[PDB]
């Protein structure tokens, strides 16, 4: 209806804003990602026998896909050492053949969507060892160094 | 001057997503009658408030033509019908040969018939003759005094709709799940495809009522604009046109016969709904339009198409000239029996170089329909008893050119309605589902203690 | 049957005990929360064709609701920085218009159920920023301070 | 087909190798554990009405069991303080009535399968208090010691 | 063994009249009957 301007800004409300602005609004995304219970109730908000109407089970397929792609996403975080923590710093340098531009030149200049588009091709290969050189051989260390 | 590549959870990001969506509609208790067509009791209730939030300076593509939510939103509608039918009574002991001729009237206007006829009672070897009243289209002849057979008997079976269920359409809000999201476009002059500069975020559709209509749409959404309307590619005739208004004009379809009915028992629990005696006048199904508004809403539909065939060119119109009985004329539902009017008065004008006078449009009523162009078990529509009267709110129409002739001299064209899902493009063109890709790597200078 | 008194105390066995007592028995709850496999086996502990008996799929609806409400609960922990850790300390002060009473006055005096009842109304509003003022702007800090 | 030897080594490719070798290849297992989306697509890679063919829903049963046994496994890690971290050190001593042999004598001598077989009987009992004596009463401490 | 464990000094409401598990526990019993019947023989040639 008529626009009300009381709350700011909202889920993906920073998609049209640069990465620096949205980098601060990471949580108005993280809660809306998984929650398939706030919006769908275990029991409803008598002629029918059982509820295998296809409103029933293809709602049912949706709820798990809601979680599993989250659940495998957050496992990637469990691979890289960031489980309960939304941002994550990183040890292996960036050799910039994936992008030649600066630090200001992205957070102030572009947006998140406008950054994936360009390295969408280099995406899989990086995730190869943001754990291996970062975590696979981060903790044989404190294995071999808490050894004493 | 050293650069690390560090990750972030919850980045506003999205991908053209293909996934199955779900419906949400505010629940009507409605303990009087029961069992809606589609919503039934399974659709989840809409939240007290569905949150709408503007995506600022965002511009994102939209292509309603390879859009999938329509191929879904009819994939459903066909489906659950075939499970709202299956529990209802199966009408195969009726394909019997059941003699009749014309109905009592001074011979004026295949108005209707009245057959008297064999049937099986609750008991097996026991039989019975009783009478009913059919319409021209439901039956076809073969041979004596005289007697015909039911038009579908030729090729398909029938399951009569339970009159407990009703086909009054109600708003349906399709919903994308967590891990995805739909999204709406929000500029009025937007045409069929292109990126939308004004965008705001929804997760569940506004209330779409699935009106079963061929060649026209009505009681639909209405844009605050001057009715600018799109094709898959206007340059070609074969791909349809889909108008929809800016101020709706009223439509009231009528037949003023008070039908009577009579439950009669075919067997164990099966009760066939025979139409009974007519009491009162004989009166044909029709529909009123005041041209004053029609020709002037027409008038604005006139001038805008011009912006694609030159500002100096012919335009044209007359009635549908191709196809079957069901789609050449206005197929739709009103109150329990379906209509089929020649839209003759309407497509009546040429407008070049830029007291009530109400149209009245004769229709015929059906009872046994092979809908959605699907051969197989038919549906017998039970009658409707007493008067009928349905008001209406024209919002749009569907049209198709005829093609080959001299360019820009005088090309002609005509409403087509070759498929229905153009009914779904009517109000599913703001919307587009999209994936959540919420995690992004990006380079900053931070890094925690190198533990060595 | 006849009561046997060998094990102590059990799942929610500290519900009738004060918050301090139950605060130590947080794990006899955390394992019984999700585990829908210990009690339900992937294959059973031949005339039938397939198992779409409604014992089958409305058991099936239950298992995911078992996880998703856990999974969204533990995401809230992932919002507040406590993923693998059951208790969690906290930075933003408590202004006590939500409850005027003391520290001893709850752990020794009341029980957990007897504490939610009173602030059940103030529940949603607090969860607004046990992350924002606690974690949303806890790590732009070490973003801006591991900057060097 | 004919064997190609370009990649090394793979999922469970260290099952025939000693625990020390496989102890370094813990991640070529952790990603293949949950991922039921990489291999199964939310929409397919028109005569049919709806897809309740039993290819549909007993694929559907599989996906959740894929996650829940992971999800309850990783909850055990959430019980022991290791959520995002694959290996985990430990405080309560090992009294070796569960195995009398050495440290070299397992990582260099045996493999992982060849170690569970022998203490498969002592398995449940140990998990009793790799949290209680390790984490249940690890953080009433920093409750009582961050007290100040 | 199903584990039974006493909740000590706990007092909690009970109203068996708007209780739902009954409306379920008959919702079932009606239901699966209508699927223990459907595979069995249909007796309509007998109303003779
Ligand atoms: C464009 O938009 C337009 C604007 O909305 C649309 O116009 C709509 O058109 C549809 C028809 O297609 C209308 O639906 C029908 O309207 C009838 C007229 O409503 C009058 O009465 C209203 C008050 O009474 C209604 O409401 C009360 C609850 O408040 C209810 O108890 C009552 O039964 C009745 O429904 C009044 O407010 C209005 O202003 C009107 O004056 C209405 O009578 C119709 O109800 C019928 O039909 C439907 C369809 O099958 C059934 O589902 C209903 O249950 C009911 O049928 C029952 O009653 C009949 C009465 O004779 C019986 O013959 C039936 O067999 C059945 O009775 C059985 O079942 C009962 C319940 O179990 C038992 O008690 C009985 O004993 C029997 O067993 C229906 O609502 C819309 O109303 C109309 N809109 C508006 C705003 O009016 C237009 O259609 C749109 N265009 C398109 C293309 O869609
Ligand atoms: C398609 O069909 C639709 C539907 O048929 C068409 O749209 C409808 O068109 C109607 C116009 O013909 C319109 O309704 C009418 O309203 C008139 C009032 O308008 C005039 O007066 C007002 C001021 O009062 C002006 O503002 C206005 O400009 C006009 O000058 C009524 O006069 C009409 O008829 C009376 O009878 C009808 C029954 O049909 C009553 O419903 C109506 O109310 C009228 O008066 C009685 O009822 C009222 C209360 O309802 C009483 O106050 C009054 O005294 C009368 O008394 C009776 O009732 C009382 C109880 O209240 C009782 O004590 C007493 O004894 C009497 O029994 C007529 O109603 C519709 O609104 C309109 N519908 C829609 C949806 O737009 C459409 O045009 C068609 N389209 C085409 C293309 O054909
Ligand atoms: C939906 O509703 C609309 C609204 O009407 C329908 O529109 C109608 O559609 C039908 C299609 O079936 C059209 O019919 C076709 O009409 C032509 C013209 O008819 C001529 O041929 C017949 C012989 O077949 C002559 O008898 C006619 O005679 C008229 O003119 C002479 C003088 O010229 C006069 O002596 C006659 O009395 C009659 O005149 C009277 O009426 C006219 C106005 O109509 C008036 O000017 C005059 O003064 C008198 O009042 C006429 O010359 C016809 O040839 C076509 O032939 C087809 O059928 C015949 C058999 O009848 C076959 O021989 C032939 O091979 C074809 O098969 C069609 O019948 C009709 O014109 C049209 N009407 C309008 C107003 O558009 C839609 O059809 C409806 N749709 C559906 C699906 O129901
Ligand atoms: C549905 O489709 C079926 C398919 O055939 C239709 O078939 C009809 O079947 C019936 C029974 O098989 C046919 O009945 C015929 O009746 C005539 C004359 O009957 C009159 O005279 C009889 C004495 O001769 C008398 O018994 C009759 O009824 C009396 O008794 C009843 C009570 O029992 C009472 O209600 C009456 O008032 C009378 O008191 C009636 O008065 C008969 O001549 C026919 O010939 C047969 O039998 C003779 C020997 O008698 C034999 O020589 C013939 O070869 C033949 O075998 C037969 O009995 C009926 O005629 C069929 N229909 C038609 C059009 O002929 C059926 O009608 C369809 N609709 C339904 C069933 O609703
Ligand atoms: C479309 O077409 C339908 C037809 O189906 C119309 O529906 C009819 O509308 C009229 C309204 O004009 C209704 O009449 C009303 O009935 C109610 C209730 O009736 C009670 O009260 C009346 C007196 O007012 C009374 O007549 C009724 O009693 C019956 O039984 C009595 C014996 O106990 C007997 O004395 C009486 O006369 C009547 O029976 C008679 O009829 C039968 C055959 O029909 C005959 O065998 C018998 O011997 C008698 O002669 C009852 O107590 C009243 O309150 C109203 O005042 C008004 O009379 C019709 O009932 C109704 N019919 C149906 C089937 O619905 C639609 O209106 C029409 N609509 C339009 C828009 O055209
Ligand atoms: C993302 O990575 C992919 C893969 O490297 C890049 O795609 C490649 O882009 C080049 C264009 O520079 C394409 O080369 C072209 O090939 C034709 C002959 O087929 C040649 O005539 C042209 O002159 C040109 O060289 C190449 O085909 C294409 N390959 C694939 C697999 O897509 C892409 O450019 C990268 N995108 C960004 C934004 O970095
Ligand atoms: C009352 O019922 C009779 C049927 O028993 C109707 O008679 C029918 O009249 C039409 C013409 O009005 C005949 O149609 C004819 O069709 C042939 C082609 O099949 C065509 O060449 C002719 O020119 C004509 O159009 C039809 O045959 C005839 N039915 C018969 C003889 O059985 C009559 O029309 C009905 N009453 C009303 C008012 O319609
Ligand atoms: C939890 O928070 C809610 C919301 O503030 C509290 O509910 C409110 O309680 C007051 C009682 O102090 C109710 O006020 C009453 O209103 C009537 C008029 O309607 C007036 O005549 C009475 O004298 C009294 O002032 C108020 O209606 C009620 N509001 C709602 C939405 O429930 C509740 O008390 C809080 N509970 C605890 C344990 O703190
Ligand atoms: C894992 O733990 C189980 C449980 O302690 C061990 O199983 C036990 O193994 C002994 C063999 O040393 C079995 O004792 C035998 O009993 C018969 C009489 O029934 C006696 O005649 C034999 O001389 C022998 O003493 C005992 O039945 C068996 N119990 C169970 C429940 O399996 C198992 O050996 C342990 N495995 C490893 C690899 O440590
Ligand atoms: C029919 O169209 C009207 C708008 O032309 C829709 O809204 C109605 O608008 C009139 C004034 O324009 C108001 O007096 C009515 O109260 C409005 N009705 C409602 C229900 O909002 C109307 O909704 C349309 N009818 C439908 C959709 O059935
Ligand atoms: C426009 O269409 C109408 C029919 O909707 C035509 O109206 C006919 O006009 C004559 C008067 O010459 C009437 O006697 C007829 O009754 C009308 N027919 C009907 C079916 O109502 C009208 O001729 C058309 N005009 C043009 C130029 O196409
Ligand atoms: C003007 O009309 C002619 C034919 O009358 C047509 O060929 C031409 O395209 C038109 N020009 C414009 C600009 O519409």
């Amino acid at each position: 209806a008529v626009g009300i301007g009381a709350v700011f800004l909202g889920f993906l409300g920073a998609a049209g804003s640069t990465m620096g602005a949205a980098s601060m609004t990471l949580t108005v995304q993280a809660r809306n990602l998984l929650s398939g219970i706030v919006q769908q109730q275990s029991n409803l908000l008598q002629q029918h026998l059982l509820k295998l109407t296809v409103w029933g089970i293809k709602q049912l397929q949706a709820r798990v896909l809601a979680v599993e792609r989250y659940l495998r996403d957050q496992q990637l975080l469990g691979i890289w050492g960031c489980s309960g923590k939304l941002i994550c710093c990183t040890n292996v340098p960036w050799n910039s053949s994936w992008s030649n531009r600066n630090l200001s030149e992205i957070w102030d200049n572009m947006t998140w969507l406008q950054w994936d588009k360009e390295i969408s091709n280099y995406t899989q290969i990086i995730y190869g060892l943001l754990e291996e050189s970062q975590n696979q051989q981060e903790k044989n260390e404190q294995d071999l160094l808490a050894l004493d | 001057e050293n650069l690390w590549v560090t990750v972030y959870y919850g980045v506003p990001v999205w991908k053209d997503a293909e996934t199955t969506l779900f419906c949400a509609s505010d629940a009507k208790a409605y303990e009087t009658e029961k069992h809606n067509v589609w919503a039934t009791h399974a659709c989840v209730p809409t939240d007290p408030n569905p949150q709408e939030i503007h995506l600022e300076n965002v511009t994102e593509e939209f292509n309603m033509w390879k859009n999938n939510m329509v191929e879904q939103m009819h994939t459903d509608i066909i489906s659950l019908w075939d499970q709202s039918l299956k529990p209802c009574v199966k009408l195969t002991p009726l394909c019997v040969t059941l003699q009749c001729t014309n109905v009592t009237n001074n011979i004026t206007d295949g108005e209707l018939k009245n057959c008297s006829f064999n049937m099986t009672t609750e008991l097996r070897d026991k039989k019975q003759k009783v009478y009913s009243l059919f319409y021209r289209l439901d039956v076809v002849q073969i041979n004596s005094n005289k007697e015909y057979r039911l038009i579908n008997c030729n090729t398909a079976a029938i399951t009569q709709a339970c009159p407990k269920v009703s086909f009054e359409p109600i708003p349906i809000h399709y919903c994308a799940p967590a891990g995805f999201a739909i999204l709406k476009c929000k500029d009025k002059k937007f045409n069929g495809t292109g990126p939308c500069p004004s965008v705001s975020t929804v997760q569940c559709t506004h209330g779409i009522k699935p009106v079963v209509s061929t060649q026209l749409l009505l009681n639909g959404s209405l844009a605050e604009e001057e009715v600018m309307i799109r094709s898959e590619n206007i340059a070609n005739n074969a791909k349809n046109i889909l108008v929809q208004f800016n101020t709706p004009v009223q439509i009231n379809c009528t037949r003023p016969n008070n039908n009577t009915r009579k439950s009669i028992r075919i067997g164990p629990g099966q009760a066939f709904y025979a139409t009974g005696d007519i009491i009162g006048d004989i009166r044909q199904a029709h529909c009123n339009v005041s041209k004053a508004t029609w020709n002037e809403t027409l008038g604005k539909v006139v001038k805008q198409l011009r912006k694609h065939f030159g500002n100096n060119t012919i335009i044209r119109f007359a009635n549908s000239a191709g196809g079957d009985l069901e789609v050449t004329t206005h197929s739709f539902n009103c109150g329990g029996e379906f209509f089929y009017c020649n839209t003759s008065g309407l497509f009546n004008s040429t407008w070049i170089s830029n007291s009530n006078d109400s149209i009245t449009l004769p229709c015929r009523i059906k009872q046994i329909i092979n809908m959605w162009q699907r051969i197989g078990q038919a549906m017998y529509a039970p009658p409707i008893q007493g008067v009928i009267r349905c008001v209406s709110n024209i919002t749009g129409l569907i049209l198709t050119r005829d093609g080959g002739s001299t360019n820009s001299a005088t090309e002609t064209f005509r409403p087509g309605g070759g498929d229905m899902r153009d009914n779904w493009r009517s109000e599913l063109y703001k919307y587009k589902v999209v994936k959540i890709e919420p995690l992004g790597v990006a380079p900053t200078r931070c890094k925690r203690r190198v533990v060595g």
